[PDB]
């Protein structure tokens, strides 16, 4: 319960070599210094991608729970904190891409991936598997596409997963393919470069995903979609 | 320093409309009514243009430029030229659940309407003579 | 570098020579044979005789010849 | 003024920390969007101006009457301490004609110090003195 | 079940019991590779068993790349002979098989998103990190590499019997989640 | 446009390529490492431990064990406890 | 081309040894006599201790000893290997192919085993 | 201060601890000192 | 005191034999011959580094490779030198590479 010493107010507060006699020395544990510097990094990390405060509070709950249980001895405090921000995003029903978190933190994708694996193993915490519908509102509003295009994109993505047309592809690669059909078959056209830049998906990977989801296009689209562009007029990519 | 040398030159400021980021991370234009209801702050993103030039031996002065770097949010006065309600008709204001008779001129911070009272100071740059009788 | 590096090699040589049981003292040129310092300076030679082997508390002189000091150290 | 100075100070130490040991730095993650955002949201909300200089500048808008809302948006506040028993800056001076209301004034400890603009009062917004100085040196 | 895995690497530790000189071996070996800036050991390979060796100054011998336990021991005997040929007293102390990996197939596609849901406390499916499913089970201490194509790689055992018991428990589990 | 998702940062992969090309400092024999120990000592009388690793290019724990046999420490209250390269 | 590069080598050698010869007092008459001679010369076992049960596990060791065939003496930038092949980033180097001297600045090598 | 006395610290550092203990005792009784600084707790408010 | 890699060539052997004739005639000291070889090694290293601007390709099958002290000992069998102006066939090529 330490206090602090204010600025000097008179001649009795200053020593004769032009400095204050009483200095604001303050005690804090090296463990509390690590927690404070990690919490100050998490708020910096979360506000870069405009996360709400409740994700920050769940991240700080996850960081404090892991740090007192003390299973992650050697991995960097920024790496473990950036992994706890990833889990707390996913635990609130709105997960993020590893590339999205890696863009903010100094920590590489390989390192946060290893930290994410080790935290789940050392916390006995089960977290749900992501889908394609959870990455729909973020990836569509960033590209400036309307609501009906969003509804068409989230319908063809859910239909492709349920019909099981592309085993083993990451949900990122079928979400960006869902954006690509919904934008190319509407007024607001978006090229593979702008879609892949938001998705981090390579301009190779999005074609690799598009070469198998193409030939069953009219089955995926909803029955009440205003087709500004015909299905047979889509490019043969 | 510490040899390589770096210069971070700053440039034109870009300021956008007041936007709100949901839990999804999807940006949306913040309504003034939504800020009063959901206790939001009526702020707009502030984007700066930064040109970074590296100085190193070997005649390799590379000039890289980052477009519209996000450096935080600035609270926006209602009914100013940089607010969302600028240049809107009375019918369009009613459709936005905002009073047309509202004069504006106040910030919205945490959902509370905050007004800046004009502080009065002694005028600067001017020589003054007073009559201290003590 | 010069005049400040060869003294460490000399004192390391005669210490290891004393570790082999060589109690008998050695001359300056005899030490310089196996230390590969035959091209050493003459002004270094006079500086070693008047300063280096008399200020060191590990060197003692018998009839003009220098050796280790086992009496000062504990044996 | 100081908030951009505080941001530029911290981006300097962050870039220095990553160049002392030779990683170089990525500039977009060096600048945090936390200094300007908190500094302008803590101020205008708490009424504190710093980061003990000034206090009670930003007030909750008195949304009780449309006359009260307009009066609160056009309010002038004097820096004279209300525990001072002096009366020299509280009297209605002769030069408040036409731009400070002679009638509207709160009662009690604040009388004479909290003033309001008149109907036609327009506070100057400021301008660069370069065109005026260029005109004067061009003249005789 | 009727399907048995086949091994693809075997790693094992044995102790030579004597110190070794890395520089003397590196100038005088058939397949010497010695870069101290990269690693603290010399690798050497021979073509008939296709195995690789890691000799160390400590005398610890570790090998990899074998296809059988008898093949791995004979490869270690060949590797000890090469060390002993150059004047070193290479011996065999505490031979122990440390890890083997095996690859096999089930010949049907596997639904991974339903398998991770029912065994959430046993597996972890992260298609952003690695397209295969990691399945960390307790009884034989085996990690599994399950893919939508049906291939399964069995990894981490101390004997061949652990891998054989591993696929006997998982094949009914994979059979119930067939596409 | 900003904060675009990347697999790894440009400055990080440049540092990793430099670290993987330069490698670790190699362990060397005792007689050779003493030669640049004496050669550096002939140039300047005093040295910081933090600078010898950039001159002779050796592991810090190895350099700290070899030099402890011949060198000693003298306390200096002006900046830091500086190591001595003199055998005596 | 190749003889023209050889004469450029001759001019570089005789220019670089002028300061060496005058340093130790060696006269200039040695140098052109050296160049004349340089041109004329060119133009169930349970007891595991013994390992003698196997033999002929090595090939001929003479390939390093003869060195009769072509020898390539060059420099490398990066060498990498993956599953089958050794690839090389070789900078400038020299070799001797059947008496004729060849020269190169860059080379990509592919080999199998 | 008790730890520095039993560990035998230097004269300047034990004088600063006594001077700082001098300030903390006096601030507990009187925090309206004429020239000396006033104790605060993380927010700038003077301590009562 | 250099890389000492072009000494084991036909050019290096001819220069070494030439210096041996001068040594056997008691004309120059062997220390000068080492200095001549040292300056020759620096001269030939700068000659190949600057004036050589051509590229060659080669293929073959390797049998023996060794590595220690930044020295490679590649040995290739059945080597086919493929160049844009000439094709060279040779049974065996030894490669010595340093850095």
């Amino acid at each position: 319960l330490s206090t602090m010493i204010g600025k000097g107010t008179g001649a009795a507060s200053f020593d004769e070599f032009g400095n204050s006699k009483y200095q604001n020395r303050r005690t804090m544990s090296s463990s509390d210094r690590a927690m404070m510097n990690a919490f100050k990094e998490i708020t910096t990390m979360a506000d870069r991608i405009n996360l709400p405060r409740n994700i920050v509070d769940r991240t700080n709950n996850l960081f404090k729970q892991v740090y007192e249980q003390k299973s992650l001895k050697g991995r960097a405090n920024d790496a473990i904190a950036s992994a706890c921000l990833y889990i707390a995003c996913r635990q609130e029903g709105v997960p993020r891409t590893f590339k999205e978190i890696c863009a903010v933190s100094r920590i590489s994708k390989k390192e946060i991936g290893r930290c994410f694996k080790l935290i789940l193993k050392a916390l006995e915490t089960s977290v749900d598997l992501i889908t394609t519908g959870d990455f729909m509102s973020r990836f569509c509003s960033n590209l400036c596409l309307p609501k009906q295009v969003q509804m068409a994109a989230t319908h063809i993505a859910r239909k492709a997963v349920e019909l099981d047309l592309v085993p083993g592809r990451s949900p990122i690669s079928v979400a960006a393919a869902a954006i690509y059909m919904a934008s190319q078959a509407s007024a607001e056209k978006r090229t593979q470069k702008e879609i892949g830049d938001i998705a981090g998906v390579a301009d190779v990977t999005i074609r690799q995903s598009y070469r198998l989801i193409y030939p069953r296009a009219p089955d995926l689209f909803p029955t009440d979609f205003k087709f500004d562009t015909p299905v047979d007029k889509l490019p043969q990519l | 320093q510490a040899p390589p040398r770096y210069l971070l030159k700053f440039e034109q400021i870009y300021l956008s409309k007041p936007t709100h980021w949901e839990r999804d991370g999807a940006p949306s234009p913040m309504m003034p009514n939504e800020a009063r209801l959901r206790n939001l702050t009526y702020s707009a993103p502030l984007y700066v243009d930064i040109t970074k030039t590296v100085i190193k031996e070997g005649e390799e002065q590379l000039q890289t430029q980052h477009q519209k770097t996000f450096i935080g949010k600035i609270p926006i006065m209602l009914r100013s030229t940089y607010c969302l309600l600028n240049g809107l008709t009375d019918r369009d204001l009613c459709e936005l659940n905002e009073c047309p008779l509202d004069p504006g001129g106040y910030f919205i911070i945490n959902g509370s309407e905050k007004v800046l009272i004009a502080q009065e100071k002694m005028a600067t740059n001017t020589v003054y003579v007073f009559a201290k009788k003590d | 570098g010069y005049k400040f590096g060869v003294l460490a090699k000399i004192v390391n040589y005669m210490k290891t020579r004393h570790q082999r049981g060589d109690t008998h003292p050695l001359t300056l040129d005899e030490i310089l044979d196996e230390t590969q310092h035959l091209d050493i300076g003459l002004k270094q030679k006079q500086w070693l005789m008047t300063e280096a082997l008399v200020n060191n508390p590990k060197i003692e002189v018998i009839d003009g010849k220098y050796a280790f000091k086992p009496k000062y150290n504990v044996r | 003024r100081g908030m951009f100075k505080n941001l530029l100070k911290e981006v300097r130490i962050y870039a220095q920390k990553f160049i002392d040991r030779g990683k170089d730095f990525n500039l977009e993650l060096a600048i945090k969007t936390r200094i300007i955002s908190d500094g302008l949201k803590y101020s205008l909300a708490t009424g504190n101006w710093g980061d003990q200089a000034r206090a009670g500048v930003s007030q909750v808008l008195n949304r009780l009457t449309f006359a009260s809302t307009l009066s609160h948006l056009r309010r002038l506040n004097s820096p004279i301490g209300r525990d001072g028993k002096l009366a020299k800056p509280r009297q209605l001076h002769n030069t408040l004609w036409g731009m400070v209301c002679p009638a509207e004034t709160p009662e009690g400890h604040a009388v004479g110090l909290v003033k309001n603009l008149a109907l036609m009062a327009y506070i100057s917004v400021g301008s660069q003195p370069s065109p005026i100085l260029e005109f004067l040196e061009e003249w005789s | 079940s009727g399907i048995v895995p086949q091994l693809q690497n075997i790693v094992s530790t044995v102790n030579l019991g004597c110190k070794l000189d890395l520089k003397t071996i590196a100038l005088r070996a058939r397949n010497a590779e010695y870069n101290p800036k990269r690693f603290a050991a010399v690798i050497m390979r021979i073509r008939e068993p296709r195995t690789t060796a890691l000799i160390f100054s400590s005398g610890k011998m570790v090998c990899t790349g074998a296809k059988s336990e008898e093949q791995s021991r004979l490869a270690a005997r060949k590797y000890a002979r090469v060390v002993q040929k150059l004047g070193f007293p290479a011996k065999f102390l505490d031979f122990k098989i440390q890890n083997m990996v095996g690859s096999c197939d089930v010949k049907f596609p596997i639904r991974l998103e339903g398998l991770v849901l029912t065994h959430q406390q046993f597996s972890s499916y992260e298609p952003e990190l690695f397209p295969g499913l990691i399945y960390r089970m307790i009884k034989p201490r085996i990690v599994l590499l399950i893919f939508v194509s049906g291939k399964v790689v069995l990894t981490g055992a101390k004997v061949r019997a652990e891998i054989y018991e591993a696929f006997e428990n998982i094949y009914p589990i994979l059979k119930g989640f067939r596409k | 446009t900003n904060y675009k998702p990347v697999a790894n940062h440009q400055y990080n992969i440049e540092y990793e390529r430099k670290k993987k090309e330069d490698g670790k400092r190699a362990r060397a024999d005792k007689q050779h490492v003493l030669d640049m120990l004496f050669s550096a000592f002939e140039k300047h009388q005093y040295y910081n431990l933090k600078d010898l690793v950039d001159i002779t290019k050796q592991p810090v724990v190895y350099l700290k064990e070899i030099l402890k046999e011949i060198g000693v420490q003298n306390v200096k209250g002006i900046h830091k406890n500086t190591w001595e390269l003199k055998p005596e | 081309t190749v003889p023209k590069l050889y004469r450029s080598v001759i001019e570089d050698v005789i220019n670089d040894v002028r300061d060496i010869f005058l340093d130790d007092g060696v006269d200039e008459q040695v140098l052109m006599e050296l160049k004349t001679l340089w041109e004329n010369k060119l133009m169930g076992q349970v007891e595991e201790e013994p390992l003698n049960s196997e033999d002929d596990v090595s090939d001929e060791e003479g390939q390093e000893l003869f060195d009769t065939e072509n020898v390539v003496v060059c420099q490398y930038d990066k060498i990498h290997r993956s599953k089958n092949k050794w690839k090389f980033h070789l900078k400038d180097g020299i070799m001797n192919l059947n008496g004729r001297d060849y020269i190169f600045s860059k080379a990509i090598g592919d080999a199998e085993w | 201060l008790r730890r520095n006395e039993q560990n035998g610290a230097a004269a300047h550092v034990i004088a600063e601890d006594v001077k700082l203990l001098q300030f903390h005792v006096a601030t507990m009784v009187d925090n309206e000192l004429p020239g000396l600084p006033r104790a605060m707790q993380k927010s700038g408010r003077p301590l009562k | 005191m250099a890389y000492q890699l072009y000494r084991n060539t036909t050019l290096g052997n001819s220069l070494q034999e030439s210096l041996d004739e001068l040594i056997q005639s008691q004309q120059i000291t062997p220390q000068l011959a080492l200095q001549v070889l040292l300056q020759f090694d620096k001269a030939i290293n700068a000659a190949l580094a600057q004036r050589v601007r051509n590229r060659v390709n080669f293929r073959g099958s390797l049998n023996t490779y060794r590595f220690c002290d930044n020295v490679w000992t590649f040995v290739l069998n059945d080597v086919e030198f493929r160049e844009v102006t000439e094709l060279i066939k040779v049974d065996k090529v030894k490669i010595v590479a340093c850095d």
